[PDB]
């Protein structure tokens, strides 16, 4: 959910990218410049809803 | 043997500040054309009658937004010559109708042509290999699949680049929203090329400059070299070794270095055109059917591709009844695309 | 090499490398050819272009 | 010893000349008002 | 050793089998055409010339067999539509045949010149070694040509011994392969003016031979034969490296803007006759014409052709497909079924409104009705809360006259807007989308292809040129510059002319 | 009799790796295309 | 075989004559156009693209405080005072379309001020 | 018969014949007077 | 008359100078009038 | 997704057969004396 | 056209005098060089 | 070197600036008139100001026909009235 | 199909990158 409207953005190859239409996909609006480490989340699901992946790396 | 022919030769092939050469009788008057006509249209000539544009300093344009901007729609690909039969011999016509713009991409063809034989024969005079010509092989294309081929696909030069600043950034933009030019692998090899060798005679200047052996006393470094000197003047060794380390791999053949510095940028430019050649044609990369068939029958499939097609389609519908004008389209309000409250 | 009665036949036809006529000889003569078919060629060019236009021409699928 | 007119000469003068005029034109066309 | 990029060069001084090498390459091209031919023929449709034609079916040398007068089938079918022809040996598969075999001859002869590389022909008298007096040989294969250039103009396309070849009326209707006479004046010219075809392979051809007489007579002079390093192969390379990039721009120019050797029954319309409503224009005379001569607007729109109407139709420009979209034609809209008959739309008041057509630029467009003065009507509106000229606003409906949907009207908005939307795309056909799986989305046609591949290899043949140039002006520094260049050969003003020492 | 032309031919280990990347990463760029 | 081999890794002398390539480009500009010096060359090949990329990234780091490019929508204006359309208008057009899809659904409020 | 355009087309040729030529006999002309020596 | 006379440096403050003047002109230029958007 | 299923042959022999080119013309070096 | 005459005055006055100040140096050059 | 007088001989030298402190204000002074005199417009046919469009017009006056173009942009220009 | 091509093709690459770095031709002074 990139822009934090609850809208997911699909960025990876298994959900149906190819190398030219896939990302790792910016974390969430709603988070804005907030710090959302894996350990700030309730679980990863959540963590890879709202886009953390992308400030880890 | 010594006719008038030879007489010639032995004048054009003086060695004056200037080389003129065979090919100066081609290049000079053509490329000096082609940047007087551009200074001339950029500082007094309109483009109202073709584009409903003012492009001139004249007009109050300014450096960035003034331009040789291309003829009507209605021209075709006419050679719009001023002897010919729109203008007929009429300079003011002819530069309200747009000749300049041919007569700019013509003399500029040419000019370059002038240069590139200018670049063969300099280097047979002087005994080099031409490889500058070779490379220089690259912006021809560019040029020629750009401002000539392109439009020659299209229905008239009217879609070749105009020649100015803002006008081109105006040919950017078109070709992202129109053919989803960045989607290209042509033109992405083109930036890989271009990019890389950006990044080649960043790291190669650099490198040089670092891995210099002292060859002199002083603190600028530049004095301790002599043209004529036998030795390198930097450390191959040195250098390989660190990049070696930095980044696994490095350069240990020097004409290889040099030769792959040529490579990158040029083989680039040549698939950037190959694209092109092929937007002339609108024969683009702008979908992958894949993605079109998943995104129609699922509405919340959605990636960066169809995001990006989203914006293709808003520059489309707001900027072609004012970029196309001949078209006279006449887009409603109600029919324009727009988000949420934007 | 080998011979063979097609190429004993052919032999003379490949028997002149090399040989030039002096000087200049007909470049003259080729320099007026080619000044011609330019000429040529620039009319084919605008009549396609319609940058040249002639009574009875009409560039067109309309022609017949 | 030196010459004056030379290929040199002409060459940066086909550039110069031209260049002068149309600063002028330029500098005339700061002061138009609409 | 040699790099990978130079192991041909090991034929520049082996004529045999440089030879060897021109025959396999020429084997396998002649193979290519004999297969290409027999695929097409594996999966051409000839059951439908008038909405199935060739280029909807993506079929590449078909219709350049067709072009020439080969334009049956052994198996009784023609590409005019006639059934129970024999079109003797010579139809598509006897040519592919034909094809198949040369290549086989080719082969055979490729593998002797390469055994037999060593033959005393190719050795200079004098001097014993490899030697082709290129000049010699350039005016042998100028007669040729000269020969082959006239025979195929004053026999073939005149008919006079031969075929002819394909002509067709303006509108792309009654194709058919014809004799052709020459055309004698200028307007033999006229790209669109197949007697100038047959003219100028007259002409040329007698000029070919004349200068193919003279180029064996007369030997280079010394200036040019140095000049242009004559005696070096490499030197032909290059300028036939030139000619045929020549060659390609303008194979790929008349394909693109159409020409008497384009016909569009063979290779599909050109993206200009959408441009300027080529085929709208003729559609619209002629219904004017029924018209002015008392007809109804039914019959009128049913007198059109449907072949006409389907030029009349964006799916089948050029200009509309994609560079990995790939296939027939086919394959993106479908197979076309029939003419549903021209779309008359009209508001609430009555007025004609006539929808905006798709110009070729636009992946999509928007739907938009005016009246005959341009003043828009109505359309679909994308933000519904501002609207003013819905369908529904404006009780936009359609009728149908001519095709299927003849004499019928429809009201409901829906439909009235699935029809404005295809009406963007010009006349209106029924497609087969299930037979080839057809994505709905639109490809380009043999027309397209062609000229895409030939200016593109016109371009990078240009390089060519440009490469074989140097290597044969510069062979004397191509592994690098003399080791004992002078300083002052290169430093400015010890020579008055530059290059040469006798000037100091 | 033995054609006097022929010459070795070479593609050494650096020319191997070059390739090899450029083959692999024009596949990794056309693949998308190709599978459109 | 390939011009490369007659350079070796390490050794001494310079594979290729700086004097020539100077007479040459030298020549195909003017001599004071070219660069004898091959430290200063070197060093120009650092310098042009570092700081050009230089620049670019300050462009990006800039404008992130909205500090944005020329902006001359409607910067000529006739004696009545329509609005004459110049290349930077068409741009703004381009421009409007971009601004007006991006993100169809996150906007609520009239101006996109972040 | 000569259209507009074909006298149009004449006139440029004219032009062109006429530049080239003036241009030429210039070089030629100055090159026979300021010689290389040897 | 003989060349050296005027320091060159001279002459470089006096172009430089010149130069600043014509395009200072020309950035108030986008200021008023035509360009200026008033 | 519906992906054109010639993609994977093409992507195949387009890695394939230029790579077993070089491979080849790198072995038949290793082995040369 | 008066504003012709105007604006090439200023060009043939520059022209005119230059001719006048380097005509004794072109006519040593055009001397030297025949 | 390649014959030619040094330009920092040139340059610094009296008779350069004799000369060129008459030709070149006398060339800026021309591109100047060029201008202000209006010769440009009429030369180049750029509109003046007023010369857009017509009092009323919003429309422009677009070149529609290829071989008629000339006539057109005739016919608008009278249309100014 | 496609994502076991993509990621192959990938992992090729980063195998090349060990054998290009780990077993190189050696650059030998001379
Ligand atoms: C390499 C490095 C070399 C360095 C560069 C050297 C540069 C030299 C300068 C060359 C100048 C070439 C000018 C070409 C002008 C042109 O093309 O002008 C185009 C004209 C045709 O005119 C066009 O024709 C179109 C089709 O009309 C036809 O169809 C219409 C609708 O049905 C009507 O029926 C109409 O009557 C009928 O004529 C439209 O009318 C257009 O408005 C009109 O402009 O063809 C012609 O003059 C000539 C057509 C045949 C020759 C083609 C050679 C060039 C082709 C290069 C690119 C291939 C094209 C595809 C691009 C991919
Ligand atoms: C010197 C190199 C050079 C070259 C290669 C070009 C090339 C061009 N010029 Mg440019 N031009 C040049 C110098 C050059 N110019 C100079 C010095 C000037 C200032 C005078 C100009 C001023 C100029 C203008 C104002 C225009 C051009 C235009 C053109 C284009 C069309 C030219 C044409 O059709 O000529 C045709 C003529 C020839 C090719 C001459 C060939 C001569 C043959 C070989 C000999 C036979 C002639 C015969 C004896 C004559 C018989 C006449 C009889 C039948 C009555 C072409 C791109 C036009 C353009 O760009 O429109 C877009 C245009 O309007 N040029
Ligand atoms: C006597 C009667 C006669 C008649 C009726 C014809 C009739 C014709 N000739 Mg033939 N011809 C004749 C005698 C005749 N010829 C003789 C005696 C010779 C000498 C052997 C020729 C040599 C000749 C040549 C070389 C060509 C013709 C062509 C033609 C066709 C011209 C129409 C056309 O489509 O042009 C289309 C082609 C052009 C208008 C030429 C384009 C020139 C290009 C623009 C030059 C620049 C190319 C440039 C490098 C491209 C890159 C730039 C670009 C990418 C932007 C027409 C069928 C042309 C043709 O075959 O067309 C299919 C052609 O190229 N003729
Ligand atoms: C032996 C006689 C022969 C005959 C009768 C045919 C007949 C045919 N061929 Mg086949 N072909 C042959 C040999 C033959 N071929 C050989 C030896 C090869 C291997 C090279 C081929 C490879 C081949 C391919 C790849 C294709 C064909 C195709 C065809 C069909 C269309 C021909 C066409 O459009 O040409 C067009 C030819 C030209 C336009 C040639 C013009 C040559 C240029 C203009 C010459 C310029 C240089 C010249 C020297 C200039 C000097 C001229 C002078 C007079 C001034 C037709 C059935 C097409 C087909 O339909 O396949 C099923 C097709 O795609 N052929
Ligand atoms: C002049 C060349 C040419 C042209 C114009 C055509 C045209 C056509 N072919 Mg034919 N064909 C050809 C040669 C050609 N063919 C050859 C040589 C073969 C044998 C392989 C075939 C075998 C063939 C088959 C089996 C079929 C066709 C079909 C078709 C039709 C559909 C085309 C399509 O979808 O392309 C798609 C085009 C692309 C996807 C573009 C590919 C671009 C490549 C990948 C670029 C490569 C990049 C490169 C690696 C970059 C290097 C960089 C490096 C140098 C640094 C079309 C009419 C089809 C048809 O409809 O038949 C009825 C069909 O089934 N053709
Ligand atoms: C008539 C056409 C023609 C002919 C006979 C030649 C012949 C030659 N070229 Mg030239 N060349 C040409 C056109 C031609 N070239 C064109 C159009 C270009 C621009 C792309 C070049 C650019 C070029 C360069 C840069 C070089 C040559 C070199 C050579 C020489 C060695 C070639 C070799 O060993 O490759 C061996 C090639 C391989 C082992 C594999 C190549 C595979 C290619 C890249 C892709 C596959 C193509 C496919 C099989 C067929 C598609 C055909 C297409 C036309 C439809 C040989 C004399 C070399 C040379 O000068 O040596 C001293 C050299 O360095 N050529
Ligand atoms: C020895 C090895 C030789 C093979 C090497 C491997 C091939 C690599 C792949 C390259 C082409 C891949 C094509 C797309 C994949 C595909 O599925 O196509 C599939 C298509 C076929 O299209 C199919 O047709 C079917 C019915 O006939 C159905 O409609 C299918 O849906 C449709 O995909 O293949 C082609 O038609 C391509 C044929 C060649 C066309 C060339 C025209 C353009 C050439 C100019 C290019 C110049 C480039 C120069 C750049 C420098
Ligand atoms: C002093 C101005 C600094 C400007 C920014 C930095 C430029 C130099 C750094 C480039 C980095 C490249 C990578 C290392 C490249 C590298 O190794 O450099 C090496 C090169 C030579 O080094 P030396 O040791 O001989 O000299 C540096 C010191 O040791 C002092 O002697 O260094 C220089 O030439 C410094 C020049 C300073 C003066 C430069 C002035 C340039 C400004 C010109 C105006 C530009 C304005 C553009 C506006 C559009
Ligand atoms: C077109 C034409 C022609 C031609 C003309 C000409 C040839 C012209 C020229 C012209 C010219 C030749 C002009 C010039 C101009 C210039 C200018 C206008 C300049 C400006 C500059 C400036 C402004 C500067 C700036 C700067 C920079 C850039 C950087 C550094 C800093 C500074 C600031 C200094 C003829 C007649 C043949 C024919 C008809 C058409
Ligand atoms: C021996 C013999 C025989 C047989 C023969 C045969 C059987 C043949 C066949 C042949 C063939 C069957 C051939 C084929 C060929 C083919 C080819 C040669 C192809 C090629 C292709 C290409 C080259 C392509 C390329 C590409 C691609 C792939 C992709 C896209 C792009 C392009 C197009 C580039 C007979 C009995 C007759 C008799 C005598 C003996
Ligand atoms: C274009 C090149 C044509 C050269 S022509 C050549 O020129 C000689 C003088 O150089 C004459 O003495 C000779 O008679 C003449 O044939
Ligand atoms: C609700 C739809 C009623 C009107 C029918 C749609 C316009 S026409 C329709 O268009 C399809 C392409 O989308 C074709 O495949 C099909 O053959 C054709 O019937
Ligand atoms: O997030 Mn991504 O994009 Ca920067 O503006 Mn606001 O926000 Mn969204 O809208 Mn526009
Ligand atoms: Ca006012
Ligand atoms: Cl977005
Ligand atoms: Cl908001
Ligand atoms: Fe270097
Ligand atoms: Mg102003």
């Amino acid at each position: 959910d990139i822009d934090g409207i609850r809208e997911p953005v699909s960025g990876s190859l298994l959900y149906g990218n190819n190398i030219i239409t896939g990302a790792v996909v910016p974390s969430s609006n709603a988070i804005g410049l907030h710090f959302y480490p894996i350990w700030e989340a309730a679980s990863l699901d959540e963590w890879l809803y709202n886009g953390g992946p992308y400030q880890l790396i | 043997e010594r006719g008038w022919f030879d007489i010639l030769d032995d004048w054009l092939k003086r060695d004056r500040f200037v080389f003129v050469g065979w090919s100066g009788i081609l290049l000079f008057p053509c490329a000096y054309l082609a940047l007087g006509g551009w200074l001339t249209g950029t500082t007094f000539v309109t483009s109202w009658y073709t584009h409903g544009l003012a492009s001139s300093y004249l007009e109050g344009c300014n450096f960035l937004t003034v331009a040789v901007s291309t003829p009507a729609n209605s021209m075709g690909h006419s050679l719009l010559l001023l002897w010919g039969p729109e203008a007929q011999g009429d300079f003011t016509r002819w530069c309200q109708l747009g000749g300049l713009w041919t007569f700019i991409a013509l003399h500029g063809a040419f000019g370059l042509i002038g240069f590139m034989l200018r670049q063969f024969e300099i280097a047979r005079l002087v005994g080099v290999r031409p490889y500058n010509a070779i490379a220089f092989s690259a912006p021809i294309a560019v040029f020629v699949s750009v401002f000539l081929i392109y439009p020659l696909g299209q229905s008239s030069w009217f879609f070749a680049p105009s020649f100015g600043v803002a006008a081109i950034f105006r040919f950017l933009l078109f070709f992202q929203g129109f053919h989803n030019w960045t989607l290209n692998p042509f033109h992405m090899m083109g930036v890989a090329g271009v990019l890389g060798g950006a990044l080649l005679c960043a790291i190669h200047g650099a490198t040089v400059e670092n891995t210099l052996f002292q060859d002199g006393e002083g603190a600028s470094t530049f004095r301790a070299f002599n043209p004529t000197q036998a030795e390198e003047t930097y450390s191959m060794v040195t250098a390989n070794r660190f990049w070696s380390q930095i980044f696994g791999i490095a350069f240990s053949n020097k004409r290889w270095l040099h030769f792959f510095m040529l490579f990158v940028p040029v083989t680039g430019l040549w698939m950037s055109a190959i694209g092109v050649v092929g937007l002339a044609l609108n024969l683009r990369s702008y979908d992958f059917i894949s993605q079109e068939i998943r995104a129609a029958e699922d509405p919340e499939f959605e990636t960066f591709y169809t995001k990006n097609l989203l914006l293709n389609e808003g520059i489309r519908a707001w900027m072609a009844p004012q970029d196309q004008p001949h078209e006279n389209f006449v887009f409603p309000e109600e029919v324009l695309p727009r988000g949420n409250a934007l | 090499a080998r011979r063979t009665w097609l190429g004993d036949i052919l032999r003379p036809l490949n028997s002149e490398y090399g040989k030039v006529a002096p000087g200049w000889g007909t470049t003259p003569l080729m320099a007026v050819f080619m000044g011609l078919f330019l000429v040529f060629l620039l009319i084919i060019l605008e009549i396609y272009n319609s940058t040249l236009i002639l009574d009875g021409v009409n560039v067109s699928w309309k022609a017949l | 010893s030196y010459p004056i007119f030379t290929v040199r000469w002409v060459a940066v003068h086909t550039l110069a000349v031209p260049t002068i005029f149309f600063l002028g034109a330029i500098a005339a066309m700061q002061f138009i008002q609409r | 050793g040699l790099p990978w990029y130079r192991v041909h060069t090991v034929l520049i001084n082996d004529p045999g089998r440089l030879i060897a090498a021109h025959l396999m390459h020429t084997a396998l091209v002649a193979g290519w055409a004999g297969s290409m031919a027999l695929y097409e023929l594996a999966t051409f449709d000839p059951s439908d010339p008038v909405l199935n034609p060739m280029w909807r079916q993506g079929m590449f040398v078909l219709p350049f067999m067709a072009r020439l007068g080969v334009t049956g089938s052994w198996s009784g079918w023609s590409i005019t539509g006639e059934t129970g022809i024999d079109p003797g040996f010579w139809s598509f598969e006897g040519v592919a045949l034909a094809h198949i075999v040369l290549s086989g001859l080719l082969f055979l002869a490729a593998c002797w010149h390469w055994v037999y590389w060593d033959l005393e022909l190719f050795r200079d008298p004098r001097t014993g070694e490899p030697a082709l007096d290129l000049p010699k040989m350039f005016g042998i294969h100028l007669f040729l040509a000269g020969l082959l250039c006239f025979g195929f103009g004053a026999f073939h396309l005149t008919g006079l011994f031969g075929p002819g070849m394909w002509v067709s009326d303006p509108y792309g209707l009654t194709g058919s392969v014809q004799p052709v006479a020459p055309e004698w004046g200028p307007d033999g010219f006229n790209p669109y003016n197949p007697g100038g075809v047959v003219a100028h392979h007259i002409a040329a051809g007698i000029v070919g031979i004349i200068a193919g007489l003279f180029h064996i007579l007369v030997r280079p002079p010394q200036r040019l034969y140095k000049a242009l390093r004559m005696g070096n192969i490499e030197t032909v390379l290059s300028s036939s490296i030139a000619a045929v990039f020549f060659a390609a721009f303008v194979v790929a120019g008349t394909m693109w803007y159409g020409s008497a050797t384009t016909p569009i029954e063979l290779f599909g319309p050109t993206r200009y006759q959408w441009d300027s409503s080529y085929f709208q224009q003729e559609i619209n005379r002629r219904v004017q014409a029924s018209l002015a001569s008392g007809a109804t607007l039914e019959e009128a729109w049913s007198a059109i052709p449907e072949k006409l109407a389907f030029y009349d139709y964006i799916g089948n420009n050029p200009a509309k497909g994609g560079l990995f979209r790939t296939g027939p034609m086919n394959k993106g809209d479908g197979i076309a079924q029939a003419w549903k008959g021209h779309a008359v739309f009209r508001n609430k008041e009555g007025e004609e409104l006539f929808v905006r057509r798709m110009p070729a630029f636009f992946e999509s467009f928007p739907v938009i009705l005016t009246d005959k003065n341009g003043v828009v009507k109505a359309d679909i509106p994308f933000r519904r809360a501002e609207s003013k000229y819905s369908f529904e606003q404006q009780g936009v409906t359609v009728s149908f006259y001519g095709g299927e949907l003849n004499g019928q009207t429809f009201t409901d908005p829906p439909t009235v807007k699935s029809y404005a939307r295809k009406a963007i795309f010009g006349e209106i056909f029924e497609f087969d989308t299930e037979t080839l799986n057809s994505d709905g989305i639109f490809r380009t046609s043999p027309r397209g292809w062609f000229t895409f591949a030939h200016a593109v290899f016109a371009l990078l043949f240009f390089f060519g040129h440009i490469w074989h140039g140097a290597r044969t002006l510069f062979r004397d520094v191509f592994s690098g510059i003399d080791p004992e260049l002078s300083p002052e050969q290169v430093e400015w003003g010890f020579y008055q002319k530059v290059g040469d020492v006798t000037t100091r | 009799e033995p054609n006097p032309n022929r010459q070795p031919v070479e593609l050494n280990r650096t020319s191997l790796y070059l390739g090899l990347l450029l083959i692999l990463v024009l596949a990794l760029l056309f693949s998308s295309y190709f599978f459109n | 075989e390939s011009a490369n081999y007659g350079y070796k890794f390490g050794q001494e002398e310079e594979t290729y004559n700086i004097v020539a390539a100077h007479g040459y480009f030298g020549r195909l500009i003017f001599q004071y156009a070219s660069f004898n010096n091959s430290r200063s060359l070197h060093f120009f090949l650092a310098a042009w693209p570092v700081v050009g990329v230089w620049f670019a990234a300050l462009g990006i780091s800039t404008m992130a405080f909205n500090l944005n490019g020329f902006n001359f929508n409607h910067s000529v204006i006739d004696a009545k005072g329509n609005v004459i359309n110049t290349w930077a208008d068409i741009i703004n057009r381009a421009n409007l379309g971009m601004e007006v899809m991006h993100e169809r659904n996150a906007h609520n409020f009239p101006l996109d001020l972040a | 018969t000569i259209t507009p355009s074909l006298k149009g087309f004449f006139i440029g040729l004219l032009s062109g014949a006429v530049v080239l030529g003036l241009t030429f006999a210039v070089l030629i002309a100055i090159s026979q007077i300021d010689k290389v020596q040897r | 008359s003989e060349g050296g006379r005027i320091p060159l440096w001279i002459v470089a403050t006096v172009a430089g100078m010149g130069v600043i003047v014509i395009v200072g002109l020309f950035f108030y230029g986008a200021y008023a009038g035509l360009g200026s958007s008033l | 997704m519906e992906v054109n299923q010639l993609g994977l042959i093409a992507t195949a022999l387009f890695v394939l057969v230029p790579s077993v080119f070089l491979i080849i013309l790198y072995v038949q070096t290793e082995s040369q004396q | 056209d008066w504003r012709v005459l105007v604006v090439l005055l200023p060009v043939l006055l520059a022209a005119g005098w230059a001719v006048r100040n380097i005509l004794p140096y072109a006519v040593k050059q055009v001397q030297k060089l025949l | 070197t390649t014959g030619e007088r040094p330009f920092s001989d040139i340059i610094t030298s009296v008779r350069y600036w004799v000369i060129h402190s008459i030709t070149i204000p006398a060339l800026f002074i021309a591109g100047w008139l060029f201008v202000s005199t209006g010769l440009a417009y009429d030369v180049f046919g750029t509109p003046r100001p007023d010369s857009y469009y017509a009092q009323e017009q919003r429309s422009i006056p677009l070149v529609t026909d290829r071989f008629e173009a000339k006539q057109q942009v005739e016919t608008f220009l009278e249309q100014l009235k | 199909m496609e994502t076991i091509t993509y990621v192959f093709i990938f992992a090729c690459i980063i195998a090349l990158f060990f054998f290009a770095i780990f077993f190189r031709e050696p650059p030998r002074i001379t």
